[PDB]
């Protein structure tokens, strides 16, 4: 049994949002193959930029943000996971399961949201297909949907952040609240957990 | 209900 123990694969970025204009819109920079042959060595060249990567294991495709020089998403997502790297797997900075929360140290190349010090409930949730959905924060952990979505529409999102208008992290999402198929709120990581996790 | 990871 033991000589033919397979090993997990890397977390391997394969796009990002791109929030740095006017418009919000995914990028892909790697495709199926590469993705592949990268989650196995754990070697990825590729240039980084973007505060938030879209990321893919060998079965599900989800959201990484950086903030404060950490890439986080979500432990449903990523498990235990090394991240691809330049330079080889690299190991997680931190792993929360209580949190649904993992971190690596954030990519060279990457750029990161800081954490909001603004205290307002007024909130913009970034998605998987570059979609900000204003989002009214009703706790710590949660917001309502404007908009109620079907849960189709967030699906791969996990990872993804809440942001504040002044364009500050305020959490990372994590899961949907539905009731028969439509999404009315959302559930996230508040960035104060983060920085406790942190500090 | 309900929840469901993303
Ligand atoms: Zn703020």
């Amino acid at each position: 049994h033991m000589a033919s123990m397979k090993k997990k694969g890397s977390v391997v970025i394969v796009g990002r949002i791109n929030l740095s204009g006017d418009t919000a819109y995914a990028q892909q920079t790697r495709g199926e193959e590469g993705c592949q042959e990268t989650s196995q060595t754990g070697r990825d060249k590729n240039q980084v930029e973007g505060e938030v990567q879209i990321v893919s294991t060998a079965t599900q495709t989800f959201l990484a943000t950086s903030i404060n020089g950490v890439l986080w998403t979500v432990y449903h997502g990523a498990g235990t996971r090394t991240i691809a790297s330049p330079k080889g797997p690299v190991t997680q900075m931190y792993t929360n399961v209580d949190k649904d929360l993992v971190g690596w140290q954030a990519p060279q190349g990457s750029r990161s949201l800081t954490p909001c010090t603004c205290g307002s409930s007024d909130l913009y949730l970034v998605t998987r297909h570059a979609d900000v959905i204003p989002v009214r924060r009703r706790g710590d952990s949660r917001g309502s949907l404007l908009s109620p979505r079907p849960i189709s529409y967030l699906k791969g999102s996990a990872g993804g952040p809440l942001l504040c208008p002044a364009g500050h992290a305020v959490g990372i999402f994590r899961a949907a609240v539905s009731t028969r198929g439509v999404a009315k709120a959302v559930d996230f990581i508040p960035v104060e957990s983060l920085e406790t996790t942190m500090r | 209900p309900s929840s469901t990871p993303c």
